[PDB]
Order: structure tokens, then sequence, then C-alpha cells
């Protein structure tokens, strides 16, 4: 148990590590898919219209 | 006595000849023939679609000629195109997608020889350019109102299906009137001809030529552009130096919806173009 | 100066953008033109006259 | 005459279907499609086409097959559905240009107006714009050559007026749009110059094997036009636009005074509220 922690350990170091670039990849598509539905949102508006009141 | 799962195989075809005949979808009835093969029970895949010569009567039995009909087809026949008719499809602008009365009767009467009978409405007129989401629509028994209405089995697509979501037409007509999911299919010969053909289409001939306009227009057209994108820095900053008194009142609450930050960082990355392009000036200085 | 504002004669407004091919010399304001049900492009212009005056 | 066309994509993906409805035979030949376009503005708009069935000969090459009646009756057809389009030329899917092609493109100059040639790729492979305008139109040659039909190279865009637009971006939902900023920049900055550098290795290559092994006449008069604007820049010593690189890089000092200021304003909020939220989340927690 004392000197188990390590070894052991090492299984959470490589678990933690793993996760970096995968924030890595949603950070850098989520953004992606932010201006894609962002600017698929900004082409909806259209010039042509109605004036109401 | 007996029901499958059925779903409409659409490619980019029908669906391009669908958005041709779209810019063709005058007010004025139009008619369309579908084309295909019938592989299995509940699958059905589409290849050929043409359109119709328009008539003064519009969508009807008596506008569909069997002979101009049968000839087309045969001059199909007499082509690399051996696939036989799958359905009939057409139009409906202004009034809603759904079908009347002579529709569905013309349906009934076209459905006697295909007991598929797949139908397509396309609408472009009303539909914004954001989506293009279409569905196909279906012809139920009328002797099928004592058993359940439709006992169709994998029930999951039904999730997707529930996209066209309108309180009126779906659920306001769907007695006697139900529909059917739409899935698409693309090869590699599609994905890289028309993704390189769409790439293409956003870049230029020798992919060389517009660089330079860009790359030496910022020493002439986009001084005016940073000249008025710090016109507008200045004239939030203007703001901003009454933000701090403010944000050292209250602190509590936001009550302006203008966040002050994301501009900006569109307005430096508008301002990155030079930083990107210098190196591009260099290149073509360099060699 | 690219795009305006119409007024139709049936009473609810719009506004339309402007053709390539058409230049700004008749699309100055005061005079009145024609428009297209589909994308509220314009054609050409409608001269005025009096129904009278022809 | 023309300066430009206009193709759309709906032929090229009917080359798709060219290359669909094949079945597996063993022939892929280079299928002859009637074009179709709209010849009445100076600019040319393709909106459609359709094929026609067309064979060749193993060996002889001037051996072309065509059909007048299916010409007529699709076209006739297609005019009775739509008349604001009219047949306009032709177009074959065959990387390399035979010779039978002035005899293919004889008849519809006979028949139908002057005709546009189209030379595609039979596999997406080029990176470079898979279609190639080229004139049907004689001209005077300096050397004294008969004068004979000429395929001058006229330049091509491929653009969708309302709905292929929506089509293909709907189809796809892996392309990106314009899209200004950092991303679609550098990916045209760093893969332009295998965009060119495909280009240029591979013509030169074939080129210099041409210029030691080439015979019948390849119009060598135009290579002292290639070289002499090859040489209309004799490597500049660059002493003239020092001033130029001092303009430029003033303005990069403007966009350094615009992204460190403007950066140190957007720290503002994080630098108050990384303070602000955790002393007061901190001493009202418990
Ligand atoms: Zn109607």
């Amino acid at each position: 148990d004392l000197y188990s922690r390590y070894k052991k350990l090492q299984q959470e170091l490589e678990f933690l590590e793993v996760q970096e670039e995968y924030i890595k990849d949603e950070q850098k598509n989520l953004k992606k898919e932010f201006l894609h539905a962002q600017e698929e949102v900004k082409r909806i508006q259209s010039i042509p219209l109605v004036i109401g009141q | 006595a007996v029901d499958t799962a059925e779903q409409v195989y659409i490619s980019s075809l029908a669906l391009l000849k669908m958005l041709k005949h779209g810019r063709a979808g005058v007010p004025m009835e139009v008619m369309g023939l579908m084309l295909g093969e019938f592989v299995d029970d509940y699958t059905v895949r589409v290849i050929d679609v043409f359109a119709m010569p328009q008539s003064g009567t519009g969508v009807s039995v008596e506008a569909v000629d069997p002979v101009f009909q049968a000839k087309m087809l045969d001059m199909l026949k007499q082509t690399g195109r051996p696939e036989m008719v799958v359905g009939w499809y057409h139009s409906h602008p202004g009034f809603g997608c759904w079908l009347s009365g002579v529709d569905i009767n013309t349906q009934q009467s076209f459905e006697a020889l295909s007991e598929r009978a797949v139908a397509v409405v396309v609408d472009p007129i009303q539909s914004v350019k954001g989506k293009v989401v279409i569905d196909a629509f279906r012809l139920i028994n009328a002797n099928m109102m004592v058993l359940g209405h439709e006992p169709r089995q994998t029930t999951s697509n039904l999730g997707h299906l529930n996209k066209p979501s309108i309180q009126a037409l779906i659920h306001g007509l769907n007695r006697h009137y139900y529909s059917i999911t739409i899935n698409y299919r693309k090869n590699e010969l599609e994905q890289k001809m028309l993704l390189n053909l769409h790439k293409k289409s956003w870049m230029e001939g020798l992919t060389l030529q517009d660089y330079s306009e860009h790359c030496k227009h910022n020493e002439s057209v986009v001084k005016e552009m940073l000249e008025l994108a710090k016109n507008y820095n200045k004239a939030v900053e203007e703001e901003d130096k009454m933000t701090p008194e403010q944000l050292a009142i209250k602190n509590v609450g936001k009550q302006d919806p203008k966040r002050h930050l994301e501009e900006h960082v569109d307005v430096l990355m508008t301002s990155n173009i030079v930083q990107c392009l210098a190196a591009m000036l260099d290149t073509v200085v360099f060699k | 100066e690219e795009k305006f504002i119409v007024k139709a004669t049936n009473g609810p407004r719009y506004v339309v953008g402007c053709r390539r091919q058409l230049d700004k010399s008749k699309l100055k304001p005061g005079t009145r033109v024609a428009l297209d049900m589909t994308t509220l492009t314009i054609m050409r212009y409608l001269p005025r006259e009096v129904d009278p005056l022809v | 005459a023309v300066q430009k066309v206009v193709v759309h994509p709906l032929v090229l993906l009917s080359v798709v279907d060219h290359f669909n409805r094949i079945g597996k035979v063993g022939n892929q030949k280079r299928v002859v499609g009637v074009l179709l376009g709209s010849w009445q503005k100076k600019v040319l708009d393709v909106s459609n086409s359709f094929a026609v069935p067309f064979d060749e000969d193993d060996k002889d090459d001037s051996v072309w097959f065509l059909d007048h009646d299916y010409l007529e009756n699709m076209y006739g057809m297609f005019k009775k559905v739509n008349a604001r389009e009219r047949i306009v030329g032709w177009y074959h899917t065959g990387p390399k240009l035979h010779k039978n092609d002035i005899a293919i493109n004889e008849l519809m100059k006979r028949y139908c107006p002057n005709s546009v040639l189209v030379i595609i790729d039979v596999k997406p492979k080029d990176l470079g714009l898979p279609t190639e305008a080229y004139i049907s139109v004689e001209e005077v040659h300096d050397d004294g050559t008969p004068t004979s039909k000429t395929f001058e190279h006229v330049t091509s865009e491929i653009g969708a007026e309302e709905a292929e637009e929506v089509g293909v971006e709907h189809l796809l939902r892996d392309i990106k749009d314009t899209t200004v900023g950092t991303l679609s920049q550098r990916i045209t900055n760093q893969v332009h110059g295998l965009k060119g550098l495909n280009s240029k290795l591979l013509d030169i290559r074939s080129y210099l094997e041409k210029v030691a092994t080439g015979k019948l006449p390849i119009n060598h008069q135009i290579i002292y036009q290639l070289q002499d604007v090859f040489n209309l820049l004799p490597d500049v010593s660059l002493q003239e636009f020092v001033k130029a690189f001092y303009l430029k890089t003033n303005d990069q000092m403007v966009v350094v005074y615009l992204a460190s200021l403007i950066r140190s304003v957007v720290a503002l909020h994080n630098l108050i509220n990384n303070k602000i939220a955790n002393r007061d989340a901190e001493k009202k927690e418990g």
C-alpha cells in the first residue's frame, strides 16, 4: 500500500495526461463549430424583408 | 397484411434536379417523375429524375401523356438507364407542402402499379437558404383505420422524422396522410470530386493570383479599413472610459447586453491579415 | 447606396438590393421602379405618366 | 468575343453520373456529353446538360459516333420544358486532346453555333481546376502554317446562383465558408506552395523533356514570350523597395500596437473578475 501508491498512481498519471490532447481537440473543434453555427444563423438574416412598426 | 420499415435513399442526382426544378418551380403547378430500382421490400433508391412540361391544367392525371412518358422512358431504356419509374414529384408553393384531393386522387391512380409510390414535394419558395430539409410523403390504406395506423418497426428514426414539427400540417392533416424518413448517400467520387470542386469553387485558378492582390491592397485599401477600425475602437473606448465608474460603484449584476470584448477580438482577427500576409510578401520578394 | 427602401402600390413596404447589370443612374430616389417576386431584384424602372397624359 | 464563362457543378456531377451508370463493362472511354448553356449574353452560363451514346474505335482514332435524332429529341423536349436554355457545345471526359476532336467538334460547328470545349479528368486527383474552356475558333499563324481549328484557353469559374450552394453545403457538412481570420488564411498560406509546386513541377518536367526531345512544331514562338516574361523579374536588388518594407513594417507596428493595447483592454474583465469573484466566493462560501 505504501510503495504501491507510486505505480498504482502512475495509471492516474496516464489517465489524466491523456485528457490534454483531448481537451485540445474539443477546444479547437467546438469553436470551429461555433463559427459554423454562428455564420449559419448569421446568413439567415437576409436584406429583402418587410418593414413593420 | 404485412408492413416493414422503409427508408428512401436520396442521392445528389435527385436533390440537384429538385433544386434546378425548384428554381423552375414557378407558382404554376409542375410535374416530375422519379426513377430507380426495387431491390427488396424495405429499401428504395432513386437515380434518374427529370422534369415535365407545364400545362394550364397543372398537376393532374390528364396532364401525364402516356406516349410522351413511355417515349422518354424508352429513350432512357435504349441508353444506359435501365431503371423503372418509382414515383412522381411536384411543387406546392405558398399553401404548404400538403396534398389536395386531386393530388391524392392521381396518387391513388398512380399507385396501382407500384406498391411503394414514393411522393416528394419540394418547396424552396418560402424555405430559407439555411436549410434545404425536404420530406417524402406516403399514402395509407383506407382499410387500416380499424387496426393500428402505421405498424412500422425501428421507431428510432422517428426522432429524426420529428424535425418537421409544424403544428398545423403534420398533425393538422396527419389523418390518412403520413410521411417517411429520408437519408442520404455519398461515395468517394462524389466526396472528392464535389469536395475539391467546391474548395476550388472558393479558390483561384492558379491559387496564387489573388493573394498578392490583398497583400498589396493592405497598403492601399485596407489602410482605410484600419483607420475606420481604430475609429470604432476609440468609439468604444470613449464608453470604456465611463465603464470603471459603474464597475467602481455597483459591481453587482449586468445590464448592458454588449460585451465589448469579442468585437475587439474580431477587429484583431481582421488586423492580423497584415501579419499573415507579411510573410507572403516576404516569399514573393524572396523567390 | 447599394440597397434602399421601396414602397409598393398595395401598401406594404419592402427593401431590395441592386442588380449587377443596372447602375446608380436610375437608382436615385424619386423614380418609380419595378421589382421581382423572387429575390426582389430590379429589372428596370417604370416612368411615371398621367393616366390622362397619354 | 467571350472573355469568361460560368460552369455550374451540376454538369460535373452529371459526369459523376457518367461514371456511375457505366455498369462495369471495362470501356470507360471519353464519353461525350452535349453541353448546354446560355449563349445570348456575352458571358456563358451552363445550367444543365445531357449525354449522347458515343463510341470510338480501339486502333483507328478517326472513328466517332454521334446521333442527330437523339440530339433533336432531347433538345426538343428540353426546349419544350425549358426554352430559356439552348445548345452551345459539348465536352469530353478524356484527359488528352485527340486529333479526332476537330471532326467531333466540326459537327456542332456546322449544325450548331461556335461550340466551346471543356477538358476534364476521369479521376479527381488533379489539384488544379478541372474545367478549361477551349473556344473553337480559327486563328492566323505567323509561321505560315495553314489555318486550322485552334483551342484557346478561356478562363472559367465554378459558381452556383441560388440553390446549388445550399444543396452542396447541406450534402457536405464538412467544408467551411469564407471565415476570414486565422485558419482559412493560414491554410492557404501553408498549402499554396504545394498548389503551385505540383503545377509548375508537373509542367516544367515534360516541358524540359519536349525541349530537347520535341518535334512536330509545338509553337516554339510562344516560348520566347514564356522565357521573356520569366526574365521580366531579373532578381531586383530591392534597393528602391526598402522604403516599402518600412511602410509595410510600419503597418506591422500598427498591428503590434493594436494587438498589445486591445488585448490589454481585454485583460480588464478577466484580471478583475479573477479576484473579485474568487475572494468573495471564498469569503462567502462558509
Ligand atoms: Zn395550388
